[PDB]
């Protein structure tokens, strides 16, 4: 019943033997200012993978 | 995140892209040459009048090259001036080897550069190349480090 | 009113650089800014800001406060106390508006759902049924801003009715992005909106349950 | 997004409804196969063409970038 | 069945992320082979270019002077314990000016225009044997078990 | 002398609604 | 050659509120 | 949060930047412009501003700047500065106002 | 021959003030500036600069 109870893909070629899947994330903050202001902060993001057989 | 190189290395230029200030509302009072030290003897209307650095005085900043105010080669007396008050500039010195990188320079008469220990003011930026049978070096120009004295 | 700002940087190597998939990373730094903006709305709104003299809706000095026995004392329900306190809240709504006012929302942490799905004994139908049988015309919700309400792990819950002339929020002036300012080899995009906090008319149709 | 292959269509094996992620701070959405058309570039062998997701290549070929490119450094 | 709502609020800043844009100064260098550099560690110049004036840079050391701090960008690797380090031979990204998120070990929040001590790994420390020029501007924040604070540099 | 251009009342605005106490006869 | 990437990336998410 | 806290000066404490005018920001008060409590404030930390002074005679260009106790320039004050007087020196209708040039702290 | 320069500062919040209120900000500014320019003239010609000969 493996095949029946859990989902199945299909997105592999057959020659292939690895791959791979990316997750980001990203960070911030935010303030209150006037209307001659020379300073805001700032922002990024960042990224990881893992991988397979 | 990076800040570009500036490529002709003549003396009384400016060496890079960094944060710079050019005060150029200023009057000669003298001749002054491309890369000396000056100092301010007055104020006329908001404008700064400047001669060439003698001895005991506080120097303000560094003469400016230009190829459309100085026609010349040097700058006149009566002429309107440019003068480099925050930044890294190429100044002439008198001394035969370089000093130790960020140590504090000291000016002779004349405005050119000819110590290397003093207490506080401008710093060397690195920069020690050769002009004419004499040497130019690298100098960064803050606003207030140096402070007329009471 | 308050005006809030902030910004962000990038540089043409990484905007040429290019990748497998996903979102560009100027798309997902544009994106971070606004998720920021809302997060400050947010926050003001419920915790407020003492230096700019904003109030937030549970430090207001002229709305009902109510202290409250434990509806979970170490893993022992107490069904029928949080029913006499909510009753007690919606009857203390109308009596101190003199029928005015009529209570219509409740907000609740969502960890006490558990409580309110007990079935009464020996019967079928759960408190929670019985509870909208005799107050039908009420909507109850869950706000996960509630499981802590000064720092220390106090719980509360809400009681209120949502009406424009009692209370609103002001956002005058939406989220924006203005034009890079290009530096040396790199850029800088400023962001900014405009808000106002949490203003409340009338005092008197609001009840905070603490110690819940 | 969905495939069928359905034995009595003669449409069996193709995608039905296409996925579209344009961006510019809008949702991604979904489209019924009859409103789109997808134009390919050239063919190539169909052991590469499933592995492109059904999708064509580039007309510059290595050798054609490559043989570009060592022109200018002549 | 009662709906549920969730909060949840992102992190402030990151290991070597600039604070703000009030008059920054970043200035590329070249790392020597010797040893690697952590991002949000302090650096010092060994040899300078006479032609220009490129510097080549690597971790403090006791009784040396520090002139500015490693900052995050595109060149930048991995190391073994996934942190992010400038790797030998490359280019290198220091910033000489402005507000900065630093690396630190130390425990108590330090106050505002105090001087700033580094230790003998480039990493801020409250009893630090280094003595600097640079301020603290006052944000004191962890990361995922790491601390960081907010340092002011002045141009050396 | 040394004030700005423009008034507080130029940027100022009144809320289109009043309320009024109730006072319930019996 | 050998290594293909997933098409689709996981983005870590944070209610707003 | 990152919001500093300012206030005006007094004895014993070290200046950290100058109000700056804002035709929107500030609020019209005594025939002046102020900012009032609970709200957002312009400081400046760099450059040429002009300052309010109670002094009698005209500085030295490049000398050091000494302040009063109510945060205004005083010619022999007890509030010693790393500023530096940039040459100005003016008077509006019956106020003294005097050219000081601001580095960061 | 000389040359002469000024210049002056303003903010969006003024803008959109101003626009909105009836009377603007950079106009009285600009005009300001102009004629700071035209009284340099006239005192340059009528009393001249030592300075600058």
């Amino acid at each position: 019943s493996a095949l029946r109870v859990f989902p199945v893909t299909t997105e592999l070629s057959p020659t292939d033997k690895t791959f791979e899947y990316m997750t980001f994330d990203k960070v911030g903050t935010a303030q209150i200012i006037a209307d001659y202001t020379d300073d805001l902060p700032l922002v990024d993001a960042l990224g990881t993978s893992e991988f397979g057989k | 995140y990076e800040n570009l190189f500036l490529r002709p290395a003549c003396p009384g230029n400016i060496s890079d892209t960094s944060t710079y200030n050019i005060d150029g509302a200023c009057v000669a009072q003298g001749d002054i040459g491309f890369g000396s030290a000056v100092q301010v003897v007055g104020i006329v209307d908001g404008v700064k009048v400047v001669a060439a650095l003698p001895d005991g005085g506080t120097p303000y900043g560094i003469a400016f090259r230009s190829q459309y105010e100085h026609l010349s080669g040097k700058i006149l007396d009566g002429e309107v001036c440019n003068v480099v008050s925050h930044g890294r500039v190429w100044t002439l010195t008198s001394l035969g080897e370089a000093p130790s990188l960020f140590s504090k320079l000291q000016f002779g008469s004349g405005g050119v550069v000819t110590g290397g220990s003093g207490s506080a003011g401008w710093t060397f930026a690195g920069g020690f190349v050769k002009h004419e049978d004499g040497y130019i070096i690298e100098v960064q120009v803050k606003q207030n480090a140096f402070i007329a004295p009471p | 009113v308050f005006r809030l700002g902030n910004a962000y940087l990038i540089s043409i190597d990484e905007i040429k650089a290019g990748q497998a998939t996903g979102r560009p990373l100027s798309t997902r730094k544009a994106s971070a800014c606004q998720l920021a903006h809302d997060q400050l709305v947010n926050r003001l709104v419920f915790k407020g800001s003492a230096p700019h003299k904003i109030v937030s809706v549970f430090n207001h000095p002229n709305i009902t406060k109510i202290t409250s026995g434990k509806w979970i004392d170490a893993s022992t329900m107490k069904p029928e106390t949080a029913e006499a306190e909510l009753t007690q809240a919606i009857e203390t709504i109308e009596t101190i508006t003199r029928g005015q006012h009529r209570a219509t929302n409740i907000l609740i942490p969502p960890s006490m759902r558990k409580v309110l799905a007990i079935r009464m004994p020996e019967t079928t139908m759960s408190y929670l049924d019985y509870f909208k049988s005799q107050n039908s015309g009420i909507e109850i919700d869950s706000i996960a801003e509630l499981e802590d309400i000064d720092g220390a792990g106090t719980k509360g819950v809400l009681v209120y009715e949502k009406n424009p002339m009692n209370m609103s929020i002001e956002i005058p002036e939406a989220f924006n992005m203005l034009p890079a300012q290009p530096k040396d080899l790199h850029f800088k995009v400023p962001c900014t909106s405009k808000c106002t906090g949490l203003t409340i008319y009338r005092p008197m149709t609001i009840v905070l349950i603490t110690g819940v | 997004e969905k495939r069928v292959t359905n034995a009595r269509s003669p449409r069996y094996g193709e995608p039905e409804i296409y996925k579209v992620s344009p961006g510019d701070n809008i949702q991604p959405y979904l489209i019924h196969h009859t409103r789109i058309f997808i134009a390919d570039g050239e063919r190539v062998t169909p052991q590469m063409r499933k592995q492109n997701q059904g999708w064509g290549a580039s007309v510059l070929n290595k050798s054609l970038i490559d043989a570009i490119c060592d022109y200018d450094y002549c | 069945q009662i709906n549920a709502s969730y909060q949840r609020d992102m992190a402030i800043a990151l290991p070597g992320m600039v604070a703000d844009t009030s008059k920054y100064n970043i200035d590329g260098a070249c790392v020597v082979n010797e040893g690697d550099v952590l991002v949000g560690a302090a650096v010092q110049v060994v040899q300078a270019q006479a032609v220009d004036g490129h510097k080549l840079v690597k971790a403090l050391t006791t009784g040396t002077t520090p002139y500015g701090v490693a900052i995050r960008s595109h060149w930048q690797t991995v190391n073994a314990q996934n942190q992010m380090i400038y790797e030998d031979g490359g280019a290198i990204n220091v910033m000489t000016s402005g507000r900065v998120w630093m690396l630190s070990k130390s425990t108590e929040a330090p106050t505002f225009g105090s001087a700033v001590k580094l230790d003998v790994d480039g990493q801020e420390k409250s009893d630090g044997t280094i003595e600097t020029t640079w301020t603290y501007a006052g944000g004191w924040t962890k990361y995922k078990d790491i601390q960081l604070v907010e340092v002011q540099l002045h141009q050396l | 002398a040394t004030m700005g251009i423009w008034t507080a009342q130029e940027l100022h605005r009144i809320k289109s609604q009043s309320y009024e106490e109730d006072y319930p006869v019996g």
